[PDB]
């Protein structure tokens, strides 16, 4: 595991990439609100455990022609029980990839 | 009583914001910083599988934690 | 000798004192491919992984080398009867293979309870890993082991209200197994190794000569370098062959003598970071061996 990599990259265009994912946070069923153009607050109920998550996405500019999507788990406030706020952060990321995004 | 007027900003976000709070694009690993604490990293893709990685605090102790995750 | 100040120590530290402030942790989801998912293993540094069902979401179980060892041994036995099934397996399809009636429910701790629980735990369960997960977060934290949790105690006890135990020998305490010592030869083959591993559930092998001499030691890590090969086949070798594929670590030069004092092999183990010694008489000739686990519960049961 060498090159680790922050967030996603795509050279399509940012209003495009901001529709996109708005399109597959609805689909997704998960609440969200927008704080600017490019950075928004979304929050999920976990279908099996009925507990509620967070987490950020912000866009950002790194070449004139690429983009950055950045994702931020938002912290909250014997056998294990369901659940975990670290796998469930990534989970969520991935379904949020998967439903709003292809690859190139 | 005379029709008012709008001014709108419009290019206050005409593009999104420039990257580094010195936040790092790319992290090398081959067998600490501050606060890209719970942001998201991963690796290529290889053979359909998805690695995903960030590191959260408990208390004063930090974990660096990898899901390996098919597609 | 002592309502032990071990015990004491033990029942008044909190796991959470025994994370590094830093450390990385690898999870694979039950629908990964086993033979991705120990490549991994190797790939990381990493000796264990906590195992998360989708599904389910939470925490089932743990995939360790021993898992790596029963999926081998398993495979190079069907491969000689044409089933080859095993590798494109999912690790969810293969814990449906083994555990069928026989419930292994993940056994976990929480970083508020005690280091005696944990130590407890691990001797109770027959088990080398022990996550640490938080009860609030459902976030495994850190994989507790015994090799980690012997230094700490090494490191933090002052040496001199020191009971009287730690001056007897190994063989007045009766610490280590003195019978039925599992070995090879130079000459085994390692798929033969791997069948005393799979039988004994041991997690190493003294490498002897013809007269019964140590000479090295083959061990169950030695078997997730059969992890670096991209085919898998070579098997019939010699372990004393496969030994020259080693890069580092070193044991099997760890020994000891029966008439050693706990102080003295506690010492040697912290100190060489190994997970075994191999109890030896006064021609190196293998009688026994002593391993972390031994020296952890004779800490817990009060010396003994
Ligand atoms: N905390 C745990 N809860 C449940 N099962 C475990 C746990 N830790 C290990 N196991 C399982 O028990 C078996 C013994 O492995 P173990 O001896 O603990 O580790 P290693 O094989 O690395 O020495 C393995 O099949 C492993 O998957
Ligand atoms: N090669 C071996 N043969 C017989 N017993 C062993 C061997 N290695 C370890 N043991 C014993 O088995 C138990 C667990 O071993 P370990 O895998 O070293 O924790 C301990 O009581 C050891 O003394």
């Amino acid at each position: 595991s060498m090159a680790w990599h922050l967030g996603i990259r795509s050279q399509s265009r940012p209003n495009d990439i901001m529709a996109e994912v708005c399109r597959a946070i609805k689909q997704l069923d998960y609440e969200w609100k927008v704080v600017n153009p490019y950075y928004l607050r979304v929050r999920r109920k976990n279908p099996v455990t009925s507990t509620f998550s967070k987490m950020s996405l912000q866009l950002y500019q790194v070449d004139s022609r690429t983009y950055l999507l950045d994702f931020r788990s938002i912290d909250d406030e014997v056998a294990p029980r369901p659940g975990s706020h670290t796998i469930e952060f990534f989970e969520m990321c991935a379904n949020l990839i998967k439903n709003s995004c292809t690859v190139n | 009583g005379q029709e008012m007027y709008a001014f709108r900003s419009e290019e206050r976000f005409k593009s999104p914001p420039i990257l580094p709070p010195h936040l790092l694009q790319v992290i090398l690993n081959k067998d600490p910083n501050h606060v890209m604490l719970n942001h998201l990293y991963a690796l290529s893709i290889k053979d359909s599988v998805m690695v995903l990685s960030a590191t959260h605090r408990y208390k004063k102790k930090y974990v660096t934690t990898l899901l390996y995750k098919p597609i | 000798s002592n309502s032990s100040v071990y015990t004491t120590f033990m029942k008044s530290h909190r796991c959470y004192d025994l994370i590094p402030t830093s450390s990385k942790l690898v999870v694979f989801d039950t629908s990964l491919q086993v033979k991705k998912a120990f490549f991994a293993l190797v790939t990381n540094g990493v000796r264990a992984a906590p195992l998360w069902d989708s599904k389910k979401q939470s925490f089932v179980g743990m995939l360790t080398i021993t898992d790596f060892i029963n999926i081998l041994h398993r495979y190079y036995k069907s491969a000689l009867v044409q089933i080859y099934e095993l590798e494109e397996h999912k690790i969810e399809t293969w814990r449906e293979v083994y555990l069928q009636d026989s419930f292994k429910p993940l056994v976990c701790i929480s970083p508020n309870a005690s280091l005696f629980d944990a130590v407890s735990s691990l001797i109770r369960n027959k088990i080398h890993r022990l996550p640490v997960i938080d009860p609030e977060s459902g976030n495994t934290l850190y994989i507790l082991t015994h090799k980690r949790i012997l230094k700490f105690l090494k490191l933090f006890i002052t040496e001199f209200p020191k009971p009287e135990f730690m001056s007897k020998s190994l063989e007045e305490l009766q610490i280590g197994t003195y019978a039925n010592i599992a070995m090879v030869r130079t000459t085994t083959p390692v798929y033969v190794a791997l069948g005393i591993f799979v039988q004994h559930r041991v997690s190493a092998l003294p490498v002897v000569d013809e007269k019964g001499r140590v000479v090295d030691i083959y061990s169950k890590f030695d078997v997730i370098n059969l992890a670096a090969e991209k085919t898998y086949n070579n098997l019939d070798v010699s372990v004393t062959k496969a030994l020259q594929h080693r890069s580092h670590y070193f044991e099997g030069v760890l020994k000891c003598y029966l008439h050693e004092t706990l102080e003295a092999i506690i010492n040697r183990l912290v100190e060489a970071e190994v997970h075994r010694l191999v109890v030896v008489d006064e021609h190196d000739v293998v009688k026994g061996i002593v391993s972390l686990s031994d020296i952890l519960q004779a800490l817990v049961l009060t010396g003994g």
